């Protein structure tokens, strides 16, 4: 009984929210620590 | 009014709006009050 699991958190922290909203190339990566998909500051406004 | 002020302010800051050139706010609902659905149609009429 778990096809539905609600998200506790956005993929961005509150600190990075605006930064993610304002970089159209910002994508999400697998957080090594947590295992869930999150936005890393490393990949926001990133030359790569 | 705080959320809106903050999001407009950050739109301008990100697109490098000139320091000392703030947008001038009009708050039409001071006069009309808030008609829910129609709220933005009145604001558009005013903008025009």
């Amino acid at each position: 009984n778990k096809l539905f699991v609600s998200k506790e958190h956005a993929p961005y922290t509150d600190e990075l929210e605006e930064d993610v909203y304002l970089d159209p190339l910002a994508r999400v990566s697998k957080d090594k620590k947590s295992g869930s998909l999150t936005f890393n500051s490393k990949n926001i406004q990133s030359k790569d | 009014d705080k959320n809106e002020s903050a999001t407009i302010n950050e739109m301008m800051k990100h697109l490098g709006r000139s320091e000392g050139n703030p947008v001038i706010g009009v708050f039409q609902k001071f006069l009309t009050g808030h008609p829910k659905g129609a709220a933005g149609a009145w604001m558009m009429n005013g903008a025009l």
